[PDB]
């Protein structure tokens, strides 16, 4: 059990990570606090030449085209050229994506 | 019941950090604290500034 | 103006209560509502809003699409309107 | 691996700042400032920086005092407000490369990754550029003798991003630009 | 495009303006009949803009 | 004299004409213009209120649009 | 400038309220002023400053005071019967940064040329308090005392004294100080 | 840059409207080296985009 | 004394690097003038901001 005496180490750094996921975790409620308007998502995939290409074209409700990559969390039913999207004041990124109807 | 004249002495430090800070002035409110020595009443000296971190607040 | 005399001398407290009563975001009314925070919104200007409600006006005082005055800082609804 | 650098005054105005707050000692040793920068272009990019309480011995070289929590709470404060640059290297203000360097710079070999040293001056009289770009390899030598970290010059650049050109430009006011003409050739012809 | 750094672009709300040239991408894409992106800061160009 | 000439302040350069909506009890009204822009304020000196006859065009600002007063037309 | 040398506070004596209506530097230069009108008197220019709150013997405002050596020193300057004698003992009294200065000012002026080093040492020791506006009066004076003189360890001194602060105003009261004493010095 | 003042109507309180561009008719007394009867109303002049002060007269 | 600061690269040329430091008065001092600050020379460079509606506009 010699060579298993080496786990601890490991779990203390796992434990001291789930210690540290609560400051860049909790960032998380503060930045994504509220989705401040509506604006429609265009999906549209891009091409790098990692550097890979991934993009969206978006839209405001006051008619303004910006520009983006596809960022957020991890999304499955996201995608979608849909509306009812998480927004930022001047970041114009994507945080919470809902259905309309 | 006193007021007197006070000059605001600048340093490159805190200069170049409120340039670093505005190289960092992105659209959103950003966050900052001057330091340094009050000497008299009349005189003030900064020499340390350092940024924030952002919040939803501003 | 001599009605504008006692209003003038009316107008000393009236500095002291302009930092209160200044908000207005154009007085937008709203649509639906998805959950009890989020609150699917429309201004005027054609541009869809989503705010919380403020701790001054209650969720059961939110009627759909009701004209009710809002912040134009914070965004949140401070008072409600009966029109 | 890397052919350039790219230095910031900003950092050496930190060292301007190195040499502001020692507070009259009579100590003046190389402080160590821990260099922060972007190792993610294949040009490194120093944007800022800051330094830690460091303390050798006067007689023993290969004593040398850092710190791991004063790097991870300045780094990790200076992540939460910019993650966007990360640790990179080091550098003492000394003239002179130490033995006790390569162990000093090993601390930073391990946790931070492949790490660079910059030697610049304490008095700024040499007219030549005061920053040099050292990689910390080690290099398998043609005499025989065993493969040690040696600091190969790699060539660097100062420039300024562009807030810091107008501070630094408007702090000035005595030197001239570009001008080519009579003046600014024929005084590098001159000197 | 009138110099073969510096062109004139045309935004989806309508004022024109013109732009530079970033140091990592070259003309390849940058000749005309490319819908591109750009940046508030220094009006430069990150990539380009595919139309669909 | 000092007290009718210190709400000059608001009538001066920051002014704007906009068009009155409606009257408001809550002495409030709710105002509009080219883009429709409605802020209430509570009411200031020089304004009729009864004879002003609602949804005509009224005095406003480039500040927080506080009525200064109204100009018939 | 009108009313120099005719000793009319005549004209001041028209209201108070527009004299002390406000606490500021304003009351010094307006007692400073006063000491510009009278100017050549023995008895009647202390008699007349001491006339002017002799109740309970604490000004609310420093500047009368103050401006009291100030002014005083515009009265008796190049006198031969000079009161400096009295005004040691009267700069020994410790008050902040008006005997100081003022005084500094004042007996400074009043000891203008004499090249005593005794005023010379607590002036000296008015200056190391290391404050702009009392050590720029003690500069101020020192210029004036020193005229002529030529003191190895003074220029030295000021220009010593000069760099090791970030005061400025110690720095122009010096600058006039180490200016005022160089005369005749071309050689 | 500053903006293009058109007056309409002149005022007697010396606060002159002036049509503005769009979301604009901005009742307001123009700079104090300038009289107010010289300027004509239904004619253009030249205005400041702020401080809402005329320049001169406009063809 | 409590100095505040703000900058503002973003509307600001790269020719001068403009900024300035701001006080707040006291809301008591509005019965008697406004600044009693000595020493007048230096508001002649203090006129530089001088922008028609933030400065003497606010
Ligand atoms: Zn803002």
């Amino acid at each position: 059990k010699i060579m298993k005496s080496e786990v601890l180490r490991v779990t203390h750094e796992l434990q001291a990570m789930k210690d540290k996921i609560k400051e860049n975790s909790e960032k998380i409620k503060v930045n994504k606090t509220l989705p401040y308007l509506v604006s429609n998502v265009i999906e549209l995939l891009d091409v790098d030449p990692q550097r890979k290409g991934k993009c969206a074209v978006i839209k405001t409700s006051t008619r303004q085209t910006y520009f983006l990559p596809v960022i957020g969390l991890v999304d499955a039913e996201k995608l979608k050229p849909g509306d009812l999207v998480g927004v930022n004041k001047d970041s114009y990124l994507i945080l919470e994506t809902l259905p309309t109807e | 019941a006193v007021d007197t004249a006070e000059q605001v002495y600048i340093s490159s430090l805190a200069l170049l950090k409120m340039l670093k800070h505005g190289r960092a002035g992105v659209p959103m409110e950003v966050m900052g604290l001057m330091l340094g020595e009050f000497v008299d009443d009349y005189t003030v000296r900064v020499i340390d500034v350092f940024a924030m971190p952002q919040s939803g607040t501003g | 103006a001599p009605p504008a005399l006692w209003d003038l001398a009316a107008d000393k407290q009236t500095l002291q209560s302009e930092q209160p009563l200044q908000v207005a975001r154009c007085t937008k009314i709203i649509n639906a509502d998805s959950e009890d925070p989020k609150y699917i919104i429309n201004v005027k200007q054609f541009a869809k809003f989503v705010v919380d409600l403020s701790d001054q006006v209650a969720p059961t005082d939110i009627e759909e699409g009701m004209r009710v005055g809002v912040d134009r800082n914070k965004y949140q609804i401070h008072i409600p309107l009966p029109p | 691996a890397v052919q350039k650098v790219v230095v910031h005054p900003l950092v050496l105005l930190s060292v301007v700042d190195h040499f502001n707050r020692i507070g009259k000692v009579g100590n003046q040793k190389r402080v160590v400032g821990v260099l922060l920068g972007s190792w993610q272009k294949k040009v490194l990019d120093v944007s800022n920086s800051f330094a830690v309480p460091f303390d050798e011995d006067d007689k023993d070289d290969s004593v040398w005092f850092l710190d791991h929590d004063y790097l991870e709470n300045m780094y990790g404060m200076f992540k939460k407000v910019n993650a966007r640059e990360r640790i990179v290297g080091w550098y003492h203000t000394g003239p002179k490369l130490h033995k006790n360097d390569i162990a000093i710079n090993e601390l930073m070999k391990r946790y931070c990754p492949n790490s660079v040293l910059v030697i610049i001056d304490v008095k700024p009289k040499d007219l030549g550029l005061p920053t040099e770009a050292y990689i910390s390899v080690e290099e398998v030598h043609d005499d025989g003798t065993p493969t040690s970290k040696t600091f190969e010059h790699v060539t660097s650049e100062i420039g300024a991003e562009e807030a810091e050109e107008v501070g630094v430009e408007h702090l000035l006011r005595d030197i001239k630009d570009t001008t080519v003409g009579t003046l600014s050739q024929r005084i590098t012809n001159q000197v | 495009q009138l110099t073969e750094e510096k062109f004139i672009v045309k935004a989806t709300n309508g004022p024109r303006y013109v732009v530079g040239c970033r140091r990592q991408l070259d003309k390849s894409k940058l000749k005309p009949g490319t819908r591109v992106a750009l940046d508030m800061t220094t009006l430069t160009i990150m990539r380009y803009l595919p139309r669909e | 004299e000092e007290e009718r000439s210190k709400v000059d302040d608001l009538r001066g350069t920051p002014m704007s004409v906009g068009t009155l909506e409606e009257i408001i009890d809550d002495n409030h009204a709710i105002v509009s213009t080219s883009v429709g822009s409605e802020h209430y304020v509570s009411i200031l000196s020089f304004v009729d209120k009864d004879l002003l006859e609602p949804g005509c065009s009224v005095l406003l600002n480039h500040k927080v649009h506080a009525v200064i007063g109204v100009l018939m037309d | 400038f009108m009313h120099c040398g005719t000793t009319s506070d005549q004209f001041l004596r028209d209201n108070l309220e527009w004299l002390a209506r406000a606490t500021n530097w304003a009351k010094f230069t307006a007692t400073a002023s006063l000491g510009v009108i009278h100017k050549g008197h023995e008895k009647e220019a202390l008699q007349l400053m001491a006339t002017y709150l002799p109740k309970d013997t604490s000004p609310g405002s420093a500047y009368q005071e103050g401006g009291g050596l100030y002014a005083l020193g515009l009265i008796h300057a190049n006198h031969g019967g000079d009161i400096i004698d009295y005004l040691l003992n009267q700069l020994k009294n410790a008050s902040n940064d008006i005997v100081r200065h003022g005084g500094s000012l004042g007996l400074g002026l009043a000891a203008m040329g004499t090249a005593r080093q005794d005023v010379y040492d607590l002036l000296k020791t008015n200056l190391y308090q290391d404050d702009a506006v009392t050590g720029e009066a003690a500069g101020l004076a020192l210029g004036l005392v020193m005229l002529g003189s030529k003191n190895a360890q003074a220029i030295e001194d000021m220009v010593g004294y000069a760099q090791e602060t970030q005061h400025e105003k110690i720095l122009r009261g010096l600058a006039v100080g180490i200016a005022l004493v160089m005369y005749g010095r071309m050689e | 840059g500053s903006y293009v003042g058109e007056v309409v109507r002149a005022m007697d309180k010396k606060k002159v409207l002036v049509k503005v561009h769009p979301e604009g008719k901005f009742v307001v007394d123009v700079d104090k080296n300038i009289d107010i009867n010289d300027v004509t109303p239904n004619c253009r002049v030249a205005l400041r985009n702020d401080s809402y002060t005329l320049h001169k007269i406009l063809p | 004394r409590a100095v505040a600061v703000v900058v503002d690269p973003i509307q600001s040329v790269k020719g001068k690097v403009v900024i300035d430091a701001f006080r707040l008065i006291n809301a008591n001092m509005m019965v008697l003038g406004h600044e009693p600050r000595q020493t007048t020379s230096n508001l002649g460079h203090l006129n530089k901001p001088s922008i028609q509606a933030l400065i003497h506009g606010l």
